[PDB]
């Protein structure tokens, strides 16, 4: 019932907010691709001078 | 001749090359501060040989 209750209010809160799962995923996930993009190439190579 | 103040990296392709000019500017900036801390007026020897 505990897990319910979270699935049904975490569901309830994403609808109310219009957040769709996908975001809420890549807001929350811990796994990341592992190889460097092109934006942090940009950082760095702005930040090194 | 250890001092060195353009670096490079002023015409960067993230800007599109734009603000090149306000890099050259800070470091000529810095090269004005450094000359006027590190002035001195020096003593004066004539020689005769």
């Amino acid at each position: 019932p505990r897990l319910v209750i979270w699935l049904y209010q975490v569901t309830q809160w994403l609808t109310e907010a219009e957040i769709t799962t996908e975001a809420i995923w890549l807001l929350c996930t811990p796994e990341f691709s592992g190889n460097i993009s092109p934006e942090i190439s940009n950082l760095l190579n702005n930040l090194r001078p | 001749n250890g001092v060195t103040f353009i670096r490079g990296g002023a015409w960067n392709g993230t800007t599109a090359g734009l603000m090149a000019g306000e890099t050259l500017l800070l470091n000529l900036a810095e090269m004005e501060k450094v000359w006027l801390e590190r002035d001195e007026r020096a003593l004066e020897v004539t020689r005769t040989v």
